[PDB]
RNA sequence: UUAAGUUAUUAAGGGCGCACGGUGGAUGCCUUGGCACUAGAAGCCGAUGAAGGACGUUACUAACGACGAUAUGCUUUGGGGA
RNA sequence: CCGAUAGUGAACCAGUACCGUGAGGGAAAGGUGAAAAGCACCCCGGAAGGGGAGUGAAAUAGAACCUGAAACCGUGUGCUU
RNA sequence: ACCCUUGGUCAGGUUGAAGUUCAGGUAACACUGAAUGGAGGACCGAACCGACUUACGUUGAAAAGUGAGCGGAUGAACUGA
RNA sequence: CAAUGGUAGGAGAGCGUUCUAAGGGCGUUGAAGCAUGAUCGUAAGGACAUGUGGAGCGCUUAGAAGUGAGAAUGCCGGUGUGAGUAGCGAAAGACGGGUGAGAAUCCCGUCCACCGAUUGACUAAGGUUUCCAGAGGAAGGCUCGUCCGCUCUGGGUUAGUCGGGUCCUAAGCUGAGGCCGACAGGCGUAGGCGAUGGAUAACAGGUUGAUAUUCCUGUACCACCUAUAUCGA
RNA sequence: AGAUAUAGGUGCCCGUACCGCAAACCGACACAGGUAGUCAAGAUGAGAAUUCUAAGGUGAGCGAGCGAACUCUCGUUAAGGAACUCGGCAAAAUGACCCCGUAACUUCGGGAGAAGGGGUGCUCUUUAGGGUUAACGCCCAGAAGAGCCGCAGUGAAUAGGCCCAAGCGACUGUUUAUCAAAAACACAGGUCUCUGCUAAACCGUAAGGUGAUGUAUAGGGGCUGACGCCUGCCCGGUG
RNA sequence: CCUAAGGUAGCGAAAUUCCUUGUCGGGUAAGUUCCGACCCGCACGAAAGGCGUAACGAUUUGGGCACUGUCUCAACGAGAGACUCGGUGAAAUCAUAGUACCUGUGAAGAUGCAGGUUACCCGCGACAGGACGGAAAGACCCCGUGGAGCUUUACUGUAGCC
RNA sequence: UUGGCACCUCGAUGUCGGCUCAUCGCAUCCUGGGGCUGUAGUCGGUCCCAAGGGUUGGGCUGUUCGCCCAUUAAAGCGGUACGCGAGCUGGGUUCAGAACGUCGUGAGACAGUUCGGUCCCUAUCCGUCGUGGGCGUAGGAAAUUUGAGAGGAGCUGUCCUUAACCGGGAUGGACAUACCUCUGGUGUACCAGUUGUCGUGCCAACGGCAUAGCUGGGUAGCUAUGUGUGGACGGGAUAAGUGCUGAAAGCAUCUAAGCAUGAAGCCCCCCUCAAGAUGAGAUUUCCCAACUUCGGUUAUAAGAUCCCUCAAAGAUGAUGAGGUUAAUAGGUUCGAGGUGGAAGCAUGGUGACAUGUGGAGCUGACGAAUACUAAUCGAUCGAAGACUUAAU
């Protein structure tokens, strides 16, 4: 119910070790050279 | 059949507004998860509008809202009106279809996944 | 080319050392403020309305001082001299 | 004798914020520079913030502005797993 | 918590006391019928006031609550200044 | 040559910290403090070099003490862990257009929902500017915010008749003289204060962003005053 | 006692904004609690109950997905039907109006809504009256017949489960704010006792008061506790 | 023989009866409870009343009808949290921690000691056997020449009253 | 078990009974195997080997025990903090109220009864149930696998025949497991009947709200009480036993050497998991160049992934079906199953209503067709095979 000893440096890293996250799809459009979404509208001059 | 966070008295009359709004605007911008339930229900009602008779245009005042739209010049007309008249004359040699979902990113104030539903 | 044997590359993350940063307010120096006393002088104020306050007054005015409808002061006597 | 956790509760608009029906209880909070000379002008931004230019011995001396320890939080790496 | 002074609140329905009048009956009473009358710390049940049961809540929405049922409701009632 | 494990305790010799005396020194050509280093002494501890820092500080002998901290469920500050975890406080929204640097959350529209012996309209008490109009987005708002009961600078409350005083008294509270009591004071008469009660002359309509039986229009009523027998405890 | 009917004007001070069953008040919070009074429409109804709406107000100051366990709040369940459990705890069942019926026991008031049964929708015929009015009208109620539909007619919502026997307290009432609502406390009645009035009793140093603007059919204290039938013996010890 | 006098009526295995689940009858297939009777009343009894009693009770006890997910013995469905993503973001606790198991050992019940057995490094959803898990300087028990409220024929006083 | 001692714990090591879930011992309750009997048979009594599995529902009482009722092959006995309260309950027992008997001058009390009465915690670490990522397994991949080791399962009534043993049959009980064809349950975006009230201007048709308003059915999926299957037949080695040959010991003796026989138990046989089994195994398939400063390096290959449409899978992730050279979802078309005669119209009736058109009309998950809409264009990862020795 409460923890008995406290959490080390270390340990806590370690747990962190997978709390990440990742880019997105995020190819570049045929109308403008750009970024978007894949399977999305481009923000920019919006086509698809 | 999607729940959509509601309860089965909310959630059908949630997707009689967002029908009687397609056949309105012709385009609107929802969630992801109402643009999948809300084709549909609004493509159940071309066919009624396309197939013609009074019983069927019974059957479609089961569904649609009393809206009145406002035409060019003060010639109102009413959503089942426009149903019955105008979408289903377009649409008499389509077989399926007459809809189209397209996505975009993520809202704002929460990462909802916005999308526009059209008429095709 | 086959068999038998042996050992190496990795680092998702972590460990130690080193560099460079951030938070924080210890330490040093400093003093307007207090602490303990000594010598001298006072040791009372009030119906002639006190101690303590309330509300006001500035060219513009929350707030502290000052002071009262003569209000951010008035007269007179004496210092002082921009 | 003290030197800002000390010395008065109070070095600062202290018997004040605040707490309590009331009697009453009762804090925290000092330091730009010799001199404001307190950053004209340009650039990114809605602004905040910043990078230059300039004032100054000095700007991590730019108004929470003397020095700036530790716990704590990061970024890069030599050896290691 | 008790009291003092002066105010206010109590939807709706049900029962049918004592007294009266009639008619009958008697030497006369007494009597027993029928209407009438509208008593009560009466009955049923909202407002209002209470707190018997259980579930939930137990770093609570809440330092005594909430949901569902429950008791009193013209009185030794409740409540304001 | 011989001795030297040690708790409670006894005894001896010392190291370092602030302030004073006397002597002699060092410091903007950079003191103290801070940080780093592979240095020295039997220990507590002492130097030296560099970096930062910007004005004071060591040494010798003696003196005097608020003279040395790891523990007190110690006191105050500020930083972790738990941890991107619990929670985000009863109930329905959808789409369109607009505004903006930025929109699930702001404004307008349509539809849909919910209360309606009340989630409506008044009004005591209590609170004291929260009211209104322009502007803003640091903090507050359990999210966001272009918005707000939040911040900024300008405004807003009108009475012979409404409610209270210039009228009355109840319970209570006070009380000249008075009666009682170590003091202080307690009690009490005439007389006063005191509504939750009694008395008491105004109605309808229009109007502002914000007040109205108060302002405006219309029509009233009450007290007094002056012009043109009665008063009476 | 006493004393000597029109015409023009004058009318002061304080409160007045806004919230006010609420995010402006009391609860440290923009907190599921608490907060006197007035007004209060339509259909349905005895109704200020119930369900749906008006005038008017509001959409709840974190959301989007997915539809695991387990916790919570709600709905349904074959066959059985209290075997569950300390205990039918909880849930289910009853439930409105109408009619017929209704036991012991009793303080003659009750018990009693005892129990136990039956009815209830709509259409069309014909039929007796009772509010108001010169009539028509306009409202409010009944009775008998003939049919029509469904699984079901207070077709939804709201509205007692009953009975048998034993202990306790007569009864309505009161109580441990926040673990006990009761067999405990009150009580109407009963009894003993003290008190002749500046009364006993009680508050206070006293003065002044309560008792009581009362007067033994009155007042204070002790015990008992409706009503029915009753309450035996002991005065040695203590008062 | 004793005493002031020796318990009357009515009730009785009881809110009282220890022995004790007394005995006998009734109710159930099976009844320590319940109801009726009995009297051997450990230790009822007459205004700290005895015995009876209609009505009334959110009172205590026992049995019937109805009725049911209480149960045999569980199954499916709806919504809130949980769970994944975006926003915001605590608390208790904590000597430092790279924190297996078994049989031993030992302040005599070991993650940490010995001898063996087993185990690549880091997460996430779940369950509660241990960490003599957290919370509150045990309230039980004993002890202080500790405290406090109450009692009286403890002691010593005292307001009052005669 | 009742105790003796007082060594651990007073800055807390939570009682009795019951519930849930077990786990170990054997001093065996049943079932398996045997010796002796005062064993004729059927039933026994006793002692030995044996822990694989099994070992009940009620009445009374808080009870544990105990006594009863009705069953069973049987109703074993013990340990595990008298197992288990950060798994549950709170009935007994020793909190504050009140009462009876009793004791006390009394306040009070029990040498006794009675009615009432507050069980907190968001899992940090080891543990254990699931499910992922990284690196390794001397080139990079895609499949199929061996099985060192591990975990499951193990129960036994009655009847017929032989006619009491040994032999043969047929059917049950209780437990496991997989599944939805059948009988049933549920089935909140399926069909129908119906009440009140507010709406779509009205009639007729419909919509909101009332627990999904209520009621009668019900598809897929999930399910038991439903439907199927299982513990079969056997091998190896032994236990208590029974023996054969046979001496030490000129005989005897199951034992010392030899040799057999012998149990629900032991090791297999059956069923699942299993190369992180660092000892990392094995099969058959696929891919295999440019550049150096000769150390090595790049991108690429075969293969995957991102992202998207999904469900037979699912908390997430993982697993599976697919991405235009396409049937993966939606729509569309035709069906299965479910409901049980739509609307409009006409006729009959005075009317409520009935009949016909017409097994009508609707219909969520189930079976087939069809590119009409969406799975667009793209992007990231991913090999060139070390040196020793021995044989070719
Ligand atoms: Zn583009």
């Amino acid at each position: 119910a409460v923890p008995k000893r406290r959490t080390s440096k270390t340990r806590k890293n370690k747990r962190r070790t997978h709390f990440k996250i990742s880019v997105p799809g995020m190819t570049e459009c045929p109308n403008c050279g750009e970024y978007k979404l894949s399977h999305r509208v481009c923000k920019n001059c919006g086509s698809y | 059949y999607r729940k959509l966070g509601r309860t089965s008295d909310q959630r059908k009359a949630m997707l009689r507004d967002l029908a009687t709004s397609l056949i309105i605007s012709e385009r609107i911008e929802t969630t992801e998860a109402r643009a999948k339930e809300v084709r549909s229900v609004v493509e159940k009602l071309i066919t009624l509008g396309k197939k013609g008779d009074l019983a069927s245009r019974r059957n479609a005042a089961k569904t649609l809202r009393n809206v009145e739209i406002l035409n060019e010049d003060e010639t109102t007309q009413t959503a089942l009106q426009k149903l019955f008249g105008e979408i289903a004359e377009r649409y008499t040699e389509r077989q399926g279809g007459y809809t189209r979902i397209l996505k975009q990113g993520p809202r704002r104030g929460d990462g909802a996944e916005s999308v526009i539903i059209e008429l095709v």
